[PDB]
């Protein structure tokens, strides 16, 4: 047990096993100067948790940490293979590499889930 | 290969937030969150992080917090509005030791009574730095700031003694500590450790000598934003503390004068015994070895054959050119011109005279002040000199000598020597990755 | 692309394909005490709707199918007329009543479904 | 058919909520968050929504916010309680009084004898050469700080999360009733909090024609808002070269009085061009004959109020509060069949009771030099005198009083709604 | 209908069919000195409900009131019969007799879900 955020130096294949310890320590895990701003910080933390939970729920990955989608991986985003991404890079190095192409993926996932829900509703009628 | 969404990845970015405080007075400790003793600090193994002591938001937030908790503790205290009168002052010549001569003035004045239709004639002993003559055996004087504002008397039941506080972080944010022993403030760090909250930073107010506080680990550390620019201060951190001993030999007396219904003004009575000036003592040999180590560290940056010189301050006002601190509730002003007087070619004591003010204008705010009430009895003081603030006189691109004078002014550099190892980051738990797996 | 409320005048057949642009604009945003109380009210109003979706078993999805049969007393109209010649505002103006009883039958139907799933997995 | 639950449907309901300010002085630009550089305006097609300018809760929140941001900028300012003394006062003509009086000093033991130039509208006789200020039985006025400005700045009222603001975009909208050109908006346009009476200075203009808006035309107890399509320029003078001197009361407190006036003393006045105001009243009469008949004789009268703020056109030019006698403007009769200007004399008052709160006044410090208006008359607040069910003539007089009708001429196209994104619908599909 | 919190004296079988009238009231139950008090009460209630929902979603039971888990019962926390638990016991005595050993279960469910997610991940790669 390394602790909170202690797997940041390890590779992303080994840091993918400890998502619960990072996910658990979010969401909390005038008469005085220290009164208003701590309430504002708590409300900001609640909002920042709820926006990420909504963004997970739009893609259809609600209630789970590792979610498999059906969007193919474009070669323009990266050209590295699976043998060295998960065994030579960390999450911090990987985040700086696909930072310019995250909105395209964030739109493709929600359009794929909307198409999947439409196809499910069309299939359940027959 | 397909897109896979991971929640809870260890990815952070640099950001800013409103850090709340915790603790184990004017620093409002009773309303802070209690601190739980726990193994709060763990080590991050294979990480390097870029720190910057000069572009930190935590020190600029701590300055605002210290100001906001200073000016709210003076609200349940009496305002000295009716003290703005004409004082008839006389020189005191009782047991004067020829050094504190002309410093104390025995001033008598009319004062209000708790009954509205009555007046009283009282007297008090003021300092020379608090009175200003108005007619340019007795002369007419006035308080130094009654033209500009009205001072608020500091309540005797609150103390200005600093106690340690801890700065925690809210959810979604983390505090990273630099554990490098040879860190110079700016640059990458290979030994970064996350922590739940900072250590106990004592808000000690000083201008030239960083009294109390934390020390370095290995050697004397020299830190600056730009070591070639002479317009930026130099922070020197010691590895061994230098003990300094304050004193105030005058046995003062405090008497209350009722200036209204339930409002009292604490004036200075007579002095039992002789009147001698206050001073500070420091060891000569320890200061000599400490300045030798400081010279040996400064020769690493400024050439290995230069002549390092130390000369006294060149400021304009008393808060810059004179070492100011607070001990026992009384605010001192130490001449410290015998400390910085040396040149360095490649059980005695130093006694430094002091002066005492009572009309205090702290944080350099316009139209706000504070009156410090007198303290009964003698005042003693033991403190640790654990650092310096220096300013370099540069008048040549290449030179064989350098002159360093004591600095001061801004109180932000006092707390920048404690939060240099800390930074705050925001955790982003979402991420996407390519993996050979697909949804049904 | 229409916008935040661009499908508010079109038919409900075409307005049901853009439910993402109105779902995401409910928390912080083309949409001291006055800031904070409004933010807390928005958070609570989002959480009440999320709880109401979670009780019926429709959690995590924008379009869901249930087992509650459509009573003819609520509305007696064709499928090809409701979904092609009406608007969501007009459809909400028709069924302003009978919403609470539909919510109650959805909640109790999910309760029976959950207890039948528990009885099936008990074997 | 089975019930299917849809989340995120575009359905709205009418609701009341708090709206937060945004902008890009006494009007705090610090508290207001910065707005986006470019706004977003979605044109909602096929949408017809019913509006009502006379019963929206966007002007009642605005009035409270105007009061709150007004009275928090006079909190660090000096309280003029030592100045209720006996004033020994001597003498256009009779407007100005030279008053000499005792005053305290920074030192609490000494006193001074000072003088000032007050107005006749600010002092009252104690019962001659024996005067006091008019407010010194009710409250001590708070002097306005001489560095904060009274210039109105635009503030946009943005909606919170989960809500929406529906602008109407019809060019013939009369306030009430269905609008078929409804488009949502992020935030409102720049609304300047300009306080005025009998004229709407520095406001938004109509696009096609002069618009007459009233809650009930037939009822004569309802104010009539007239909105112009072209502006009428007004220019002012305060020709007295005033000098301001600082009589210093105590520690850090000063009272900015009026010194000697250099040169002659002349009354303040401000001008309306005759050739524009004529046929501006013609457009007003032409648009007013569509509600009262084609043959009625439309008349105008000057005023019938009792208060000075109601009788006179009250506004704030350059820092000084003017009360102009608009009697030559509203003097005409209209029967159904080039550089001259109308000069309006104005009076100046220094003790100001603005929002009609009992026990709260404010002293306005003098301004050095000459003060000039330049402003657009973009509307009128008229009031009809009734009397007959079948009248062949109609009399219209300027109104005022309540300041909520000043900001109701700007928040007339806006409406705040809440989103109800939860629907149930019959569909031929069931859950497995 | 026993109303809100009305099945506290009943047995577990009768009280397991009425969790919806409790779970509706853990979020909201309402329609100067009282402003910041109500504000911090609402913030605390929202934070507690979100923490409970996150703790349910970690174990893999999001959106459900009753869920089953692959971890077994050790028969040491409670070695007594199934019949006298669900017909001759209330929930309060169960909490008072199981709350000694409830912090080891809360990690067992988490590690079971963490094993289940990686098993589902590498099962889908075939
Ligand atoms: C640096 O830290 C030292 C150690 O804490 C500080 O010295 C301490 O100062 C306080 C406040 O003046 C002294 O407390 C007072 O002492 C006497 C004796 O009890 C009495 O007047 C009061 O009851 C009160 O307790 C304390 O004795 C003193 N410690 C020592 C060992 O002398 C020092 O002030 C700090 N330097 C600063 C803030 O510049
Ligand atoms: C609206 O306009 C009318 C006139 O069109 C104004 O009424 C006039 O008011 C003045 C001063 O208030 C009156 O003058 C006084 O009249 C008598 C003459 O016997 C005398 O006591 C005074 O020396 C003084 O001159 C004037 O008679 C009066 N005119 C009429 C026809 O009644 C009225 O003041 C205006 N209302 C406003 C500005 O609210
Ligand atoms: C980064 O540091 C981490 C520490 O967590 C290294 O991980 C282990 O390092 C030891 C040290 O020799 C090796 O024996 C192990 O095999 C490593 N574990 C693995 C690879 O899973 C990690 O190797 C370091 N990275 C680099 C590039 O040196
Ligand atoms: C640190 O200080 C040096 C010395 O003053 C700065 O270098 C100067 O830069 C200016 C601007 O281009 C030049 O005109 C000067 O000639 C430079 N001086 C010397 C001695 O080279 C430098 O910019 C400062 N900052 C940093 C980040 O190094
Ligand atoms: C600082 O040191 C000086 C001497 O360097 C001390 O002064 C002496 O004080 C003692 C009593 O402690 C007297 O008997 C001596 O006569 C004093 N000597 C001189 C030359 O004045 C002084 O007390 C010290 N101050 C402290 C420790 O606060
Ligand atoms: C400072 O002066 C005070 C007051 O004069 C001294 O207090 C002494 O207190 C005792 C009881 O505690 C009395 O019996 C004495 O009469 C007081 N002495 C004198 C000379 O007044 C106090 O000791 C003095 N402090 C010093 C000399 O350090
Ligand atoms: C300051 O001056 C006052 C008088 O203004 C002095 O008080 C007098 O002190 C002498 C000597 O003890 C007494 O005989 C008188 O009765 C006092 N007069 C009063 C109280 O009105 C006081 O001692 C002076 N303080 C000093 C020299 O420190
Ligand atoms: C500052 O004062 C302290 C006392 O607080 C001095 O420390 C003592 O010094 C004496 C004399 O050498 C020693 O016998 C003691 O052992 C020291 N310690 C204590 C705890 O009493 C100290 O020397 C003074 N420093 C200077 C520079 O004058
Ligand atoms: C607004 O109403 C118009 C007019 O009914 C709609 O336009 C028609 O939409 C149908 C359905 O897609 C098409 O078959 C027709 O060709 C369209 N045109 C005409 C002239 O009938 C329109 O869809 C509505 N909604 C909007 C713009 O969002
Ligand atoms: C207002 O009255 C004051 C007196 O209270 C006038 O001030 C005097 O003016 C005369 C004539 O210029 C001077 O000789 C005096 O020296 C002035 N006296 C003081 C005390 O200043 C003042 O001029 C009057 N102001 C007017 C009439 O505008
Ligand atoms: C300012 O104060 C002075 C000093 O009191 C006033 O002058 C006296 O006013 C009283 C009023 O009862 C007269 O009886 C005296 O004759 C005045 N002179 C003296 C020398 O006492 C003066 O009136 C005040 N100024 C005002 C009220 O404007
Ligand atoms: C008074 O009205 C005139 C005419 O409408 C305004 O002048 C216009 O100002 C707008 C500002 O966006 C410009 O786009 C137009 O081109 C201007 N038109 C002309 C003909 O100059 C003027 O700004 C108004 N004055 C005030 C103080 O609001
Ligand atoms: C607008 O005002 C008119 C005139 O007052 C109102 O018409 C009157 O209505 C009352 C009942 O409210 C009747 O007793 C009167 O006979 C009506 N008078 C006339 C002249 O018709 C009218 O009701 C008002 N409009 C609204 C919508 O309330
Ligand atoms: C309002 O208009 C009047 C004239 O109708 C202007 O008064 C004239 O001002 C000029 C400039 O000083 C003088 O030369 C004339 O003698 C004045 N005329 C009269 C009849 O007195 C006045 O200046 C205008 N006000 C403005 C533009 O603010
Ligand atoms: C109001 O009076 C002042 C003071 O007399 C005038 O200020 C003078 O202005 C002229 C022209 O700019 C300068 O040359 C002088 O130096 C100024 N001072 C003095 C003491 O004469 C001011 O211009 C006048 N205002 C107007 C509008 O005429
Ligand atoms: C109000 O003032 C403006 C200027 O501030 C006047 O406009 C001037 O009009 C004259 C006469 O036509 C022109 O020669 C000037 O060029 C205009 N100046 C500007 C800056 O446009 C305007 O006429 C005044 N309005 C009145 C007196 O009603
Ligand atoms: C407002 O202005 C009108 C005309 O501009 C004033 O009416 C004049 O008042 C004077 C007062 O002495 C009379 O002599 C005139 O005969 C009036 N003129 C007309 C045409 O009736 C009116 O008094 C002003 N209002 C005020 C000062 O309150
Ligand atoms: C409260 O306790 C009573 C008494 O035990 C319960 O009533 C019966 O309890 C027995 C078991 O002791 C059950 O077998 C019966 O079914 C219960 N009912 C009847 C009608 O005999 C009762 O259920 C408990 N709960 C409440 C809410 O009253
Ligand atoms: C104190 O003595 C000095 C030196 O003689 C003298 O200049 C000064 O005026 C005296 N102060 C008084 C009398 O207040
Ligand atoms: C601090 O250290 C970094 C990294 O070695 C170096 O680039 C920088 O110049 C140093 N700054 C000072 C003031 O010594
Ligand atoms: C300063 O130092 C010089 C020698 O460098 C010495 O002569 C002089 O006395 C010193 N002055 C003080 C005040 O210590
Ligand atoms: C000074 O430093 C020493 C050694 O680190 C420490 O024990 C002491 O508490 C410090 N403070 C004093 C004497 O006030
Ligand atoms: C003097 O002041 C009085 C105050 O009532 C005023 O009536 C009068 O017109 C003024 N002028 C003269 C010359 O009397
Ligand atoms: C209108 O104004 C003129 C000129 O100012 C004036 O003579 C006339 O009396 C006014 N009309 C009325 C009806 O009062
Ligand atoms: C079940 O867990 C408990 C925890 O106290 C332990 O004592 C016991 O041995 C475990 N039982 C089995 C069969 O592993
Ligand atoms: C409960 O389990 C025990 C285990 O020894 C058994 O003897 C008993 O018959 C069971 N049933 C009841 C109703 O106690």
């Amino acid at each position: 047990f390394l602790g909170f955020l202690g797997a940041a130096g390890s590779t992303m294949g080994a840091a993918s096993m400890t998502l619960t310890v990072q996910a658990r320590n979010l969401l909390s895990g005038k008469l005085t100067v220290w009164g208003i701003k701590q309430l504002q910080a708590r409300v900001l933390a609640v909002e920042r948790y709820l926006r990420d939970q909504q963004l997970l729920g739009i893609w259809g990955c609600s209630g789970k940490l590792i979610c498999c989608t059906n969007v193919p991986w474009n070669s323009s985003w990266s050209n590295r293979n699976l043998s060295e991404i998960w065994d030579n890079m960390t999450w911090l190095q990987w985040d700086k590499e696909i930072s310019n192409y995250t909105q395209i993926i964030y739109g493709l996932l929600e359009e794929s889930q909307n198409q999947q829900e439409k196809n499910e509703q069309d299939l359940l009628a027959l | 290969l397909w897109v896979t969404v991971y929640y809870g990845v260890p990815v952070w970015k640099d950001a800013e937030t409103t850090l709340f405080c915790a603790s184990d007075n004017v620093w409002a400790t009773h309303a802070c969150v209690p601190t739980d003793p726990n193994p709060q600090e763990i080590h991050l193994e294979n990480v390097t992080e870029e720190f910057n002591m000069w572009k930190n938001n935590m020190v600029e937030q701590m300055h605002t917090d210290i100001i906001s908790l200073w000016d709210q503790s003076l609200k349940p205290c009496v305002k000295l509005t009716p003290l703005c009168v004409t004082l008839q002052c006389t020189n005191v010549t009782n047991n004067i030791t020829d050094d504190m001569r002309g410093e104390l003035k025995n001033c008598s004045f009319n004062m209000t009574t708790e009954l509205r239709d009555k007046k009283q004639k009282v007297y008090s002993l003021f300092y020379r730095l608090d009175v200003v003559q108005i007619n340019e055996s007795n002369k007419e004087y006035r308080l130094i700031n009654c033209n500009t504002s009205a001072c608020t008397q500091a309540c005797p039941k609150v103390s200005f003694e600093p106690i340690p506080i801890h700065y925690c972080a809210p959810a979604g944010f983390a505090i990273l500590k630099c554990k490098d022993k040879k860190f110079n403030g700016t640059g990458p760090c290979p030994s970064v450790s996350t922590v739940q909250c900072t250590h106990g930073i004592k808000p000690v107010v000083s201008t030239q000598l960083l009294l109390n506080g934390s020390l370095a680990e290995e050697e004397v550390m020299i830190r600056s934003e730009n070591i070639t620019n002479n317009a930026k201060n130099i922070l020197v951190q010691f590895n061994t503390p230098v003990q300094i001993n304050c004193t105030r030999p005058n046995n003062n007396t405090r008497k209350s004068i009722r200036i209204g219904p339930g409002q009292a003004f604490y004036a200075t009575g007579d002095i039992i015994g002789d009147i001698r000036q206050a001073h500070c003592n420091v060891s000569k040999a320890t200061w000599n070895e400490t300045l030798g180590k400081v010279v040996k560290q400064l020769r690493k940056h400024f050439g290995n054959n230069t002549i390092i010189r130390f000369a006294n301050s060149s400021g304009g006002d008393l808060e810059v050119t004179t070492h100011s601190f607070n001990c026992g509730g009384e605010f001192f002003y130490c001449n410290t011109s015998g400390l910085f007087n040396s040149t360095w070619i490649s059980n005695d004591s130093i006694t430094l005279p002091c002066r005492i003010k009572q009309i205090i204008n702290m944080w350099q705010r316009i139209g706000q002040c504070m009156y410090a009430p007198p303290i009964q009895g003698v005042i003693r003081c033991v403190s640790n000199i654990t650092g310096l603030i220096l300013t370099r006189d540069g008048g040549s691109t290449n030179s064989t000598t350098e002159t360093f004078r004591p600095g001061g002014g801004d109180m932000r550099d006092n707390w920048r020597s404690e939060l240099y190892k800390y930074k705050v980051v925001k955790i982003e738990p979402l991420g996407v990755a390519p993996t050979r797996c697909k949804r049904r």
